C-alpha cells in the first residue's frame, strides 16, 4: 500500500482530515503547535493516493505527502 | 573579388529576362518598374534572384547592418519604457490591478521618454540598479 | 527578536518564499516548533487545478530567517 | 450481529460483483429519523426505511461517500452511520468511525502513527541509503 | 541514403539517451556533499542561468527563421 | 388582460461596473494575484448558472443575451447585403449567369494582395465567393443593386432595434419567472405565430413576387427590363398575363374550389431545366402547406381558454409496464433547468442542420446552384461541420444538466432513473457493437488493401470480386424513382434525380444524374455508421456517468469540469464529463472528415461534370470511385495526393491565397499537440526559470505567471487542432473546387 | 463617464489599439514606399 | 541550406534545452522540492498545487524525444 507521512509543520488545521475521502487520516494531540493537535496516519492500508489531503494542506510545501508504493486491491480502487 | 558564384544583377541574364514583368504591389502602376531599377544595385544568383552578404564588409551595409540598428533601438525603446513602467508602478498599492487596468497618463509619460535608453540603460548599469544581486532573487532548490 | 512590522529573508530551502522578503505578521510564546508567522506579497503555488490564487502566509522558525529591515 | 432493513431500491447494475463473494464487501447501517429518498452511490435513487437501515456496497469509498451524503444533505444530520467490512467467512469487521468519534475532531487516546519529527526539507540524500531496501521518507 | 539516415537516428537516439541516463545519475548516484563547490555542483548554482539562456537562443532562432520562412512564401 | 408580469428597473444602467472585471465572479473580483484570473475571466463569463443562484435572474439574463446574438447575427446579414451590393458584380452575373463567377470581396492592393483581385469574368476582378448569395437573391426576384442597399439599411436598422430590445427588456422591464414558464403559450406562439406565420408570408413573397420575376427571367427577358416587383402588385393584369388563375382572383380560395390555383401551384418535382434549381410553384405549394400545417398545429396547448392538451398531463399519461412510472417528472426537469432544454434543442439543431446539409445537394432549391460545383461543395461542408459542432453541444451541456440540475428526490423510479440504473448495460452492449462495426468495417479496407498490395486483386471486396451490395438502398432507390407513377400519382416527375431517371444538365455541365451505390458505398456508409455509434458511444458515457462512477463514487461533487481525481486508483485523469466531451469533439472531427470527403469524392467521380452535344457525359475524374475507394492507399493516392494538386501549384495565381491558408492549416495542427502531448508542471518550472531570469533585472511582473491549467491545456491543445484540420480541409476543397470547372 | 473612461483603459483595449494604430503605419508606409528590401 | 542549418540549429538547441532542463530541475524545483524522493519516473503529484502533470524527469525525457525526431525529420 501506500505510504503516508506527515511532518513537524502541521498546525491542526484539520483540513488534510476531512478531505480523505477512504478515511485514512485522524487528529491525536500535539504540543508543537497552536491547536495542540497534530495529523495522523493510522489506517494507510485503505489509502488509494488521491492526494487531496496534499491538496488541502495550507503550509508551505506539505507537512503531508504521500508516496504511492506496492499497489494492492484497496489501493488500485477496484470494485471487481 | 569576392563572390566569385554571384554577379551584379545590372548584367545578369537571367534577372533582365525576368524584370520586365515585375508585378505591380500597390495600386501605382510604376511599382514594378521602380522594384526592377532598385533590385539592380544588389547581387544575383544564376537564379535572377537578389542576396544578402552580411560578412560584416560596409559596402554591404545596407543588407544587415542598418536594419540591425533600426530595430534595436526600437527594441530598446519598448523594452525600456515597459520595465519602467513595471517599476513605478510597483509601489503603488495594488500593482496587479494597474497591470490589468492601464495608467493610461502614466503609461503615455513613460512612452514619451524612451528616446533616451541607451543613456538611461548605461546610467542605471553604472549607479548598480540595473542588476539585482544572485542573494536577493528567489530560486529553486538545486 | 523579530517582532511586529518587520522586513525578513527566508532560508527554508524548499518554502516558496526562498530568498523572497516576507513582514512578520506576529509571533507567539514558547513551546511552538515554528513560531513566527511571515506574511508575503507574492502567493505560492498552493489550491486546486485553475485556483484564481493561492497562499501568502506561513510559518517558520527563528534560524530559517534573516532580518534585513 | 448487523441488523437492519436494506433500503427500498429497485436494484441497477452497478451493485455487487463476484469480488464480494470471493474477496471481501462492505456495509453501512443508520438510523433514519423518517423515511425519504437518497442518491445511490452506485447510481439512481433509493427510498431508505424509517428507523435502522442496512446496505451493502462493494468498497470503501462508495460507503464513505454515502456517509458523507448522509451528513450533509439532510435537515436532521445522520451522525449515527455505522461502516463495517464483511468477509466471506462471516466475520465482521468494524471500521468507521474507530473510536466512536468522528477523525475531523481530536479526542484524548489516539496514538500518533506516520508521523515524523523532521521537515520534509531534512530528508537524507538518496546515495546515502542506495543498496538498501529503503526510501528516504522510512529513514 | 540508407546508411546517412540510418547512422544519423541512431546517434540521435544515443544523444537523448546520455542525457536520459545523466538525468538518472543526478537522481540517483549524486553526493552534494561529496561535490562540494566543485564544477558539478557549481552547475546546479547556475542553472537557472543556463535555462534562461538557453530558452532565449531557442527562441531567437525560431522566431527568426519561422519569419524569414514564412516571409519567404 | 395578460399572463405578462415584468419587474420595472430591476438593475440600474450604470458604467462603474465596465471598469471592474470580473465582476459578476466573487473569485475573481477581489482582483489577480496570477496570470490565471485573466484566464478565468474570459472563461467564467457566459456561465449565469454558477454566478447567481436565482432561477429568474438566469432567466433574465439569458433572454437578454440571445437578443444580443440575434442583433449580431443581423449585423452580420447586413453586411453580406451591403457588401454583395456595393462590392459585387451581381448586377453584371445576372445578366449572364452562365458564363461570369459570383464574386462579392475585393481586395485593397498593398503588398501584393491585388493577385487576389482575379478575373472572375465580365471584366470585374475580385475574390470568387462561394457561399451561395447571389443564388439566393436571384430567386428572391432580386434584380438592381439599390433593393440589395436597402436590404442591408434595413437589416442595420433591425440589429438596432435588437440591441435596444435587449437593453430593455433586461436593464427596464424584465419578465418575470412565471411568465418564462408558459411553455404551452410559448410553443403556441413560436409554432403558430413564428413558423406558420413565417412560411405564410414567405409564400406571399413568393408567389406574388419571386414568380414573375424568375418567369421572366428564365424566359429570356433582360434583367434591365423586368418590371419592378410593386409593378406586378399594383397592375394585376401584368400577373394575370404570366398566369391565367390570377385573372379569377381570389373567389377560388374561399369557396375551395383550390384547382383553379393549379397553373403556378404545381407538384411538378424535379428540377427547372432552364436553370437547373426547384420549381418556385412547387416551393409556393410547398411553403404554403408548411404554414397551414404549422398554424394548425399551434393551437394545440391551452393556454388561456381551456381549450388544448396539458403537457404534463401527456407526459403523465403514458406510462407503461417495463418503465414504472415512465415520462412522469420530465415536465419539472425542463421547466426549471435551462441545460436540458439547451441538450435537446442543440441535439434537434445539430440533427436539422444535417439534415439540411444532406437534403440541399441532391435537390438543389436556388437556380444554377447545381451547376456551381463549389457552392455545393461548400454549403454542404459547412452546414455539416455545424451540426456536428452542435451535437457535440449537446452532448456537452446534457451532461452539465445531469451534474447540476439533477436531483434524484424527484425522480424516483422514472425514466430518468432507469436511465441511470441499466447504464452499465447500455455502455457495455454500446461498446461491443462499436468494437464490431469498427472490426467488420475497417477490417474490410485492410483486407482488400493487403489482397490488392500482394497481387490478389480476385480475393478483395469489390464489384470485380466479393461483393458487398447494398441491396435495401438500391431497393428503396428504385421505390422511389417508381413513385411519380402511382404510389404519389399527382408528381410529375421524381422528387430528387440523385435516386435515378434523367440527367438534368445544365449549359455543358451536370446539374443532376443518378448516383448508383456499390460496395464502395456499402463500405462508406457502415464507416459512417461506425464513427457516429462510436461518438454517440463517447458522449453517453460521459453524460450517463457524469454523476458518479465505480471508479469515482462521488464525481458529482468535484464539479463537471475539474482535470483529474489524482494518481490514486492508479491514475484517474480525464474522469468528468468536460473531458468525455474533450474527447468527442475529436470522434466529431473524424466521423464529418469522412463524411464531407466521402461526397466530396463521389459527386467529382460518378455525378459532376459535362455533357458533350452527342449526350454522353464525362464526369471530372473518370468514374475511378468504384475501384479506388475499396482500399487506404486508393484514398491516399487518386483522392488526397491527385486532387491536392490543384492546392499546391496555386502559387503566383488568384488562388494563392488559398494555398498559403492550405499550409496555415498544415501548421496549427501541429501546434496544437505541444499542448495536448505535454503537461503544465515542465512549462510550470520552465516558468520558474524564466521568472528568475526576469527577476535579475528587476523586470518580474507583478502578475505572477503562471502555466495553464490541465483543463485549459486540454481546450487549448483541442481547439488548436480543430482549427488547423478544418482550416486544411476548407483550403483544399476550395481550391480543389474552384478549378474544376 | 468615470466607467468607460476605466474601461476603455483595460489591457485589451490598449493593446488591439496599439497593434491598430502599428499596423495601419506599417500599411501606409508600404503604400507609399513598397519593396524596401535594404537601405540604398 | 543556410536557412535550413539554422533551422537544423534551433532544432539542436531547442532539444537540448528539454534534455537539460529536465536533468537539472530531477533534483528539484519550486514547484516540488523534493523531487528525488520520489525517484526518475513518477507520474505527477497530483491536481493539486495547480497541477503537476508531466513534471518527472522522465517526462522531460519524453517530451525531448518528439524534438529529437522532428530535428532528425
Ligand atoms: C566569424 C564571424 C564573423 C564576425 C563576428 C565578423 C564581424 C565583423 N566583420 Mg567580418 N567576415 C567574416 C566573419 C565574421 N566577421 C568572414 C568569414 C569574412 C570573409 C568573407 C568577413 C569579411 C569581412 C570584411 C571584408 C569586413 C568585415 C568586417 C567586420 C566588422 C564590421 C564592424 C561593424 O559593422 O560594426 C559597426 C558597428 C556600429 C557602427 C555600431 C565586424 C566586427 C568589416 C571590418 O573589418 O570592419 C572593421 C569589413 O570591412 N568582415
Ligand atoms: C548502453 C545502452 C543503455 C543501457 C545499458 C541502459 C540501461 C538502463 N536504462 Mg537506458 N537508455 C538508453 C540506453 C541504455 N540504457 C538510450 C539510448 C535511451 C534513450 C531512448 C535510454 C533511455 C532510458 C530511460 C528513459 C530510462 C532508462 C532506464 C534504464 C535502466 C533500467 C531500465 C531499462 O533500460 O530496461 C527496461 C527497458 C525497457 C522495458 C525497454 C523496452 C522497450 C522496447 C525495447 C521497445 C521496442 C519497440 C518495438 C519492439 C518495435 C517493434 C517494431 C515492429 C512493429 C517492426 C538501465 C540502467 C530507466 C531507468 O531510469 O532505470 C534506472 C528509464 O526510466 N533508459
Ligand atoms: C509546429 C509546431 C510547434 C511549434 C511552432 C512549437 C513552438 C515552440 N515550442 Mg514546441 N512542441 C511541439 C510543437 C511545436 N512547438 C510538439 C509537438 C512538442 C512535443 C510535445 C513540443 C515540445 C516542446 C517543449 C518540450 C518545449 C517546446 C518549446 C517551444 C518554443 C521554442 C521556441 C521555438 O522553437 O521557436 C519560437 C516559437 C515560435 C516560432 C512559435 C511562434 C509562432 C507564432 C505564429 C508567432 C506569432 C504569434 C501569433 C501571431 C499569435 C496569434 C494569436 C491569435 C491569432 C489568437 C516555441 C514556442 C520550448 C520552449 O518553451 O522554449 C522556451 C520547450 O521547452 N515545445
Ligand atoms: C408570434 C409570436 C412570437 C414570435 C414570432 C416569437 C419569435 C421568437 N421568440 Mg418568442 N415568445 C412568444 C411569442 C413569439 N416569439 C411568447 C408569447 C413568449 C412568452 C411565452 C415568448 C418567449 C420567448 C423566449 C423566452 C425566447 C423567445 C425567443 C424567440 C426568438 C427565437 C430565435 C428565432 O426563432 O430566430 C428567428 C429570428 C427572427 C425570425 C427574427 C425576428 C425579429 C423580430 C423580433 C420578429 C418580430 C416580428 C413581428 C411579428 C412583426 C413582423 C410582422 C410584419 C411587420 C412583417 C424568435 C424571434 C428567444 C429569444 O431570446 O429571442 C429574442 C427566447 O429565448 N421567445
Ligand atoms: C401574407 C401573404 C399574402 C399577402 C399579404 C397577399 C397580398 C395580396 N394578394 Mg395574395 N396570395 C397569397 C398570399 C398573400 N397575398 C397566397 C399564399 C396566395 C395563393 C392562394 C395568394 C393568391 C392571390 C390571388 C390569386 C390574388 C391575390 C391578390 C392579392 C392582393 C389583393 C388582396 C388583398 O390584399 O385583399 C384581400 C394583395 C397585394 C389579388 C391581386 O390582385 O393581387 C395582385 C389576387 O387576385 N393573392
Ligand atoms: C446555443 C449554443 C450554446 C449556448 C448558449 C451555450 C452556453 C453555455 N455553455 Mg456551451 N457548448 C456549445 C453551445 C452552447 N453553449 C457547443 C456547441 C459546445 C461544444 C463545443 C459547447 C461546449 C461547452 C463546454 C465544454 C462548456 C460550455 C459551457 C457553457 C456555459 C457558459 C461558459 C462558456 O462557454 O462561456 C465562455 C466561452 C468561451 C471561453 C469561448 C471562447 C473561446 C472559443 C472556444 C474560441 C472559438 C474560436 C473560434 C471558433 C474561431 C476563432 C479563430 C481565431 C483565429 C480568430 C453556458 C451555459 C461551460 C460550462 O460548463 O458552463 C456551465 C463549459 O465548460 N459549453
Ligand atoms: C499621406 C497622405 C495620406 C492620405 C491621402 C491618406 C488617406 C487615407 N487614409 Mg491614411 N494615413 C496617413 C496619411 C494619409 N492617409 C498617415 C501618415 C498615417 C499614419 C498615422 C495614416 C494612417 C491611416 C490609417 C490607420 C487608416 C488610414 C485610412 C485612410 C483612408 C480613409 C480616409 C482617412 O484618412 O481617414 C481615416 C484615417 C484614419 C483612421 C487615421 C488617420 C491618421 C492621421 C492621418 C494621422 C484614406 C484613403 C483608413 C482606411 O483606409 O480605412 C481602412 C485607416 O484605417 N490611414
Ligand atoms: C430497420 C433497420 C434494421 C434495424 C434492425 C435492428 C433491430 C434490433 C432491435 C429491435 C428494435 C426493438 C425496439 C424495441 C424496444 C421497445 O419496444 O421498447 C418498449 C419498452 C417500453 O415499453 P412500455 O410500453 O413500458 O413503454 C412505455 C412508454 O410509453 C415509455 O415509458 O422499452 C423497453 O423495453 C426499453 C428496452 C429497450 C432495450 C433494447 C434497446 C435496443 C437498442 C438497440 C436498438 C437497435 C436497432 C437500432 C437501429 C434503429
Ligand atoms: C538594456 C536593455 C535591457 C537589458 C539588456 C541586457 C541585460 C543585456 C545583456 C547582455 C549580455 C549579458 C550579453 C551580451 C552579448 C552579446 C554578444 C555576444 C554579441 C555578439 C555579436 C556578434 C557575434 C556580432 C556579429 C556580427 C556583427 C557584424 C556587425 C555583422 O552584423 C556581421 C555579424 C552578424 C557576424 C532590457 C532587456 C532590460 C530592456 C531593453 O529595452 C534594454
Ligand atoms: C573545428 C576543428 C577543430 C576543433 C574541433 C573542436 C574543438 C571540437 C569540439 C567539440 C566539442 C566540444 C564537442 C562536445 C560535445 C559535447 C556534448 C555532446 C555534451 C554532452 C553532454 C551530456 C550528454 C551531459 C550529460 C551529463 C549530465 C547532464 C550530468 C551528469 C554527467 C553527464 C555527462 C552524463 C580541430 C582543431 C580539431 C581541427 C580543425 C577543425
Ligand atoms: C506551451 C504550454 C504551456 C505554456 C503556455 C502559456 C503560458 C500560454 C502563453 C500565452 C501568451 C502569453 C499569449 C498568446 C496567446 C494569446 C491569446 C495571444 C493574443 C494576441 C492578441 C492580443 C493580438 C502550458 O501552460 C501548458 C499547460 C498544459 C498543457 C500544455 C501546455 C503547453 O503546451
Ligand atoms: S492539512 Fe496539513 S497543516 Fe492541516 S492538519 Fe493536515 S497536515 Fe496539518
Ligand atoms: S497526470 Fe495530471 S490529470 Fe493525470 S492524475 Fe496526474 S495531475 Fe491529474
Amino acid at each position: 500500500s501506500h505510504s503516508v507521512k506527515i511532518y513537524d509543520t502541521c498546525i491542526g488545521c484539520t483540513q488534510c482530515v476531512r478531505a480523505c475521502p477512504l478515511d485514512v487520516l485522524e487528529m491525536v494531540p500535539w504540543d508543537g503547535c497552536k491547536a495542540a493537535q497534530i495529523a495522523s496516519s493510522p489506517r494507510t492500508e485503505d489509502c488509494v493516493g488521491c492526494k487531496r489531503c496534499e491538496t488541502a494542506c495550507p503550509t508551505d510545501f506539505l507537512s503531508i505527502r504521500v508516496y504511492l508504493g506496492a499497489e494492492t486491491t484497496r489501493s488500485m480502487g477496484l470494485a471487481y | 573579388d569576392d563572390f566569385a558564384n554571384l554577379t551584379p544583377c545590372s548584367e545578369n541574364p537571367a534577372y533582365l529576362a525576368k524584370s520586365k514583368n515585375f508585378l505591380n504591389t500597390t495600386n501605382d502602376p510604376n511599382s514594378g518598374k521602380i522594384r526592377a531599377e532598385r533590385y539592380a544595385s544588389a547581387l544575383c544568383g544564376p537564379e535572377g534572384y537578389p542576396h544578402l552578404i552580411v560578412d560584416g564588409r560596409f559596402t554591404h551595409a545596407g543588407d544587415f547592418l542598418i536594419p540591425s540598428i533600426l530595430f534595436l533601438y526600437i527594441a530598446g525603446w519598448i523594452g525600456w519604457v515597459g520595465r519602467s513602467y513595471l517599476i513605478e508602478i510597483r509601489e503603488s498599492k495594488n500593482p496587479e490591478m494597474q497591470e490589468v487596468v492601464i495608467n493610461v497618463p502614466l503609461a503615455i509619460k513613460k512612452m514619451l521618454g524612451g528616446f533616451l535608453w541607451p543613456l538611461a540603460a548605461v546610467g542605471e548599469y553604472t549607479s548598480g540598479k540595473l542588476v539585482m544581486k544572485d542573494s536577493e532573487i528567489p530560486t529553486s532548490p538545486r | 527578536a523579530l517582532n511586529r512590522g518587520d522586513k525578513v529573508r527566508i532560508k527554508r530551502t524548499e518554502s516558496y518564499w526562498y530568498g523572497d522578503v516576507g513582514t512578520v505578521a506576529s509571533v507567539e510564546k514558547s513551546g511552538i516548533l515554528y513560531p513566527v508567522i511571515v506574511r508575503f506579497d507574492r502567493v505560492n503555488y498552493n489550491g486546486f487545478s485553475g485556483s484564481a490564487s493561492g497562499v501568502n502566509t506561513n510559518n517558520f522558525a527563528e534560524n530559517e530567517l534573516e532580518l534585513v529591515q | 450481529e448487523l441488523s437492519g432493513q436494506p433500503p427500498k431500491f429497485g436494484g441497477s447494475t452497478g451493485g455487487l460483483l463476484s469480488k464480494a463473494n470471493r474477496e471481501e464487501k462492505y456495509a453501512i447501517t443508520w438510523t433514519s429519523a423518517s423515511e425519504q429518498v437518497f442518491e445511490m452511490p452506485t447510481g439512481g435513487a433509493a427510498i431508505m426505511n424509517e428507523g435502522e437501515n442496512l446496505l451493502y456496497l462493494a468498497r470503501k469509498e462508495q460507503c464513505l461517500a454515502l456517509g458523507t451524503q448522509l451528513r450533509t444533505k439532510f435537515k436532521p444530520k445522520i451522525q449515527d452511520y455505522k461502516i463495517y467490512r464483511v468477509y466471506p467467512s462471516g466475520e465482521v469487521q468494524y471500521l468507521h468511525p474507530a473510536d466512536g468519534v468522528f477523525p475531523e475532531k481530536v479526542n484524548e487516546g489516539r496514538e500518533a502513527q506516520g508521523t515524523k519529527t523532521r521537515r520534509i526539507g531534512q530528508n537524507p540524500e538518496p546515495v546515502t541509503i542506495k543498496f538498501s531496501g529503503k526510501a528516504p521518507y522510512e529513514v | 541514403a540508407a546508411l546517412y539516415t540510418h547512422h544519423q537516428y541512431i546517434a540521435g537516439f544515443l544523444m537523448v539517451g546520455a542525457f536520459a541516463h545523466g538525468a538518472i545519475f543526478f537522481v540517483r548516484d549524486y553526493d552534494p556533499v561529496a561535490n562540494k563547490d566543485n564544477v558539478l555542483a557549481r552547475m546546479l548554482e547556475h542553472k537557472e542561468a543556463l535555462i534562461s539562456h538557453l530558452s532565449w537562443v531557442s527562441l531567437f532562432l525560431g522566431f527568426h527563421t519561422l519569419g524569414l520562412y514564412v516571409h519567404n512564401d | 388582460k395578460a399572463k405578462v408580469s415584468v419587474d420595472n428597473n430591476p438593475v440600474p444602467t450604470s458604467f462603474e461596473k465596465w471598469g471592474k472585471p470580473g465582476h459578476f465572479d466573487r473569485t475573481l473580483a477581489r482582483g489577480p494575484k496570477t496570470t490565471t484570473w485573466i484566464w478565468n475571466l474570459h472563461a467564467n463569463a457566459h456561465d449565469f448558472d454558477s454566478q447567481t443562484s436565482d432561477l429568474e435572474d438566469v432567466s433574465r439574463k439569458i433572454f437578454s443575451a440571445h437578443f444580443g446574438h440575434l442583433a449580431v447575427v443581423f449585423v452580420w446579414l447586413s453586411g453580406m447585403y451591403f457588401h454583395g451590393a456595393k462590392f459585387s458584380n451581381y448586377e453584371g452575373w445576372l445578366a449572364d449567369p452562365t458564363h461570369i463567377k459570383p464574386s462579392a470581396q475585393v481586395v485593397w492592393p498593398i503588398v501584393g494582395q491585388g493577385i487576389l483581385n482575379g478575373d472572375v469574368g465580365g471584366g470585374f476582378h475580385g475574390i470568387q465567393i462561394t457561399s451561395g448569395l447571389f443564388y439566393l437573391w436571384r430567386a428572391s426576384g432580386f434584380t438592381d443593386s439599390y433593393q440589395l442597399y436597402c436590404t442591408a439599411i434595413g437589416g442595420l436598422v433591425m440589429a438596432a432595434l435588437m440591441l435596444f430590445a435587449g437593453w430593455f427588456h433586461y436593464h427596464v422591464k424584465a419578465p418575470k419567472l412565471e411568465w418564462f414558464q408558459n411553455v404551452e403559450s410559448m410553443m403556441n406562439h413560436h409554432l403558430a405565430g413564428l413558423l406558420g406565420l413565417g412560411s405564410l408570408g414567405w409564400a406571399g413573397h413568393q408567389i406574388h413576387v419571386s414568380m414573375p420575376i424568375n418567369k421572366l427571367l428564365d424566359a429570356g427577358v433582360a434583367p434591365k427590363d423586368i418590371p419592378l416587383p410593386h409593378e406586378f402588385i399594383l397592375e394585376p393584369s401584368k400577373m394575370a398575363e404570366l398566369y391565367p388563375s390570377f385573372a379569377q382572383g381570389l373567389t377560388p380560395f374561399f369557396t375551395l374550389n383550390w384547382g383553379v390555383y393549379s397553373d403556378f401551384l404545381t407538384f411538378k418535382g424535379g428540377l427547372n431545366p432552364v436553370t437547373g434549381g426547384l420549381w418556385l410553384s412547387d416551393t409556393a405549394h410547398h411553403h404554403l402547406a408548411i404554414a397551414v400545417l404549422f398554424i394548425i398545429a399551434g393551437h394545440m396547448y391551452r393556454t388561456n381558454w381551456g381549450i388544448g392538451h396539458s403537457m404534463k398531463e401527456i407526459l403523465e399519461a403514458h406510462k407503461g409496464p417495463f418503465t414504472g412510472e415512465g415520462h412522469k417528472g420530465l415536465y419539472e426537469i425542463l421547466t426549471t433547468s435551462w441545460h436540458a432544454q439547451l441538450a435537446i434543442n442543440l441535439a434537434l439543431l445539430g440533427s436539422l442542420t444535417i439534415i439540411v446539409a444532406q437534403h440541399m445537394y441532391a435537390m438543389p432549391p436556388y437556380p444554377y446552384q447545381a451547376i456551381d460545383y463549389a457552392t455545393q461543395l461548400s454549403l454542404f461542408t459547412h452546414h455539416m461541420w455545424i451540426g456536428g459542432f452542435l451535437i457535440v453541444g449537446a452532448g456537452a451541456h446534457g451532461a452539465i444538466f445531469m451534474v447540476r440540475d439533477y436531483d434524484p428526490a424527484k425522480n424516483v423510479n422514472n425514466l430518468l432513473d432507469r436511465m441511470l440504473r441499466h447504464r452499465d448495460a447500455i455502455i457495455s452492449h454500446l461498446n461491443w457493437v462499436c468494437i464490431f462495426l469498427g472490426f467488420h468495417s475497417f477490417g474490410l479496407y485492410i483486407h482488400n488493401d493487403t489482397m490488392r498490395a500482394l497481387g490478389r486483386p480476385q480475393d478483395m471486396f469489390s464489384d470485380t470480386a466479393i461483393q458487398l451490395q447494398p441491396i435495401f438502398a438500391q431497393w428503396v432507390q428504385h421505390l422511389h424513382t417508381l413513385a411519380p407513377g402511382a404510389t404519389a400519382p399527382n408528381a410529375l416527375a421524381t422528387a430528387s434525380y440523385a435516386f435515378g431517371g434523367e440527367t438534368i444538365a445544365v449549359a455543358g455541365k451536370v446539374a443532376m444524374m443518378p448516383i448508383t451505390l456499390g460496395t464502395a458505398d456499402f463500405m462508406v456508409h457502415h464507416i459512417h455508421a461506425f464513427t457516429i455509434h462510436v461518438t454517440a458511444l463517447i458522449l453517453l458515457k460521459g453524460v450517463l456517468y457524469a454523476r458518479s462512477s465505480r471508479l469515482v463514487p462521488d464525481k458529482a461533487n468535484l464539479g463537471f469540469r475539474f482535470p483529474c481525481d489524482g494518481p490514486g486508483r492508479g491514475g484517474t485523469c480525464q474522469v468528468s464529463g468536460w473531458d468525455h466531451v474533450f474527447l468527442g469533439l475529436f470522434w466529431m472531427y473524424n466521423s464529418l472528415s469522412i463524411v464531407i470527403f466521402h461526397f466530396s469524392w463521389k459527386m467529382q467521380s460518378d455525378v459532376w461534370g459535362t455533357v458533350s452535344p452527342d449526350g454522353s457525359v464525362t464526369h471530372v475524374t473518370l468514374g475511378n470511385f468504384a475501384q479506388s475507394a475499396i482500399t487506404i492507399n486508393g484514398w491516399l493516392r487518386d483522392f488526397l495526393w491527385a486532387q491536392a494538386a490543384n492546392v499546391i501549384n496555386s502559387y503566383g495565381s488568384a488562388l494563392s491565397a488559398y494555398g498559403i491558408m492550405f499550409l496555415a492549416g498544415h501548421f496549427v495542427f501541429a501546434f496544437s499537440l505541444m499542448f495536448l502531448f505535454s503537461g503544465r508542471g515542465y512549462w510550470q518550472e520552465l516558468i520558474e526559470s524564466i521568472v528568475w531570469a526576469h527577476n535579475k533585472l528587476n523586470v518580474a511582473p507583478a502578475i505572477q505567471p503562471r502555466a495553464l491549467s490541465i483543463i485549459q491545456g486540454r481546450a487549448v491543445g483541442v481547439a488548436h487542432y480543430l482549427l488547423g484540420g478544418i482550416v486544411t480541409t476548407w483550403a483544399f476543397f476550395l481550391a480543389r473546387s474552384l478549378s474544376i470547372g | 463617464m468615470d466607467g468607460l473612461k476605466s474601461f476603455l483603459s483595460t489591457a485589451p483595449v490598449m493593446i488591439m489599439a496599439l497593434l491598430t494604430f502599428t499596423a495601419g503605419i506599417l500599411i501606409e508606409f508600404n503604400r507609399f514606399y513598397p519593396d524596401l528590401l535594404f537601405h540604398p | 541550406d543556410f536557412l535550413v542549418h539554422h533551422a537544423i540549429a534551433l532544432g539542436l538547441h531547442t532539444t537540448a534545452l528539454i534534455l537539460i532542463k529536465g536533468a537539472l530541475d530531477a533534483r528539484g524545483s519550486k514547484l516540488m522540492p523534493d523531487k528525488k524522493d520520489f525517484g526518475y519516473s513518477f507520474p505527477c503529484d497530483g491536481p493539486g498545487r495547480g497541477g503537476t502533470c508531466d513534471i518527472s524527469a522522465w517526462d522531460a525525457f519524453y517530451l525531448a524525444m518528439f524534438w529529437m525526431l522532428n530535428t532528425l525529420g
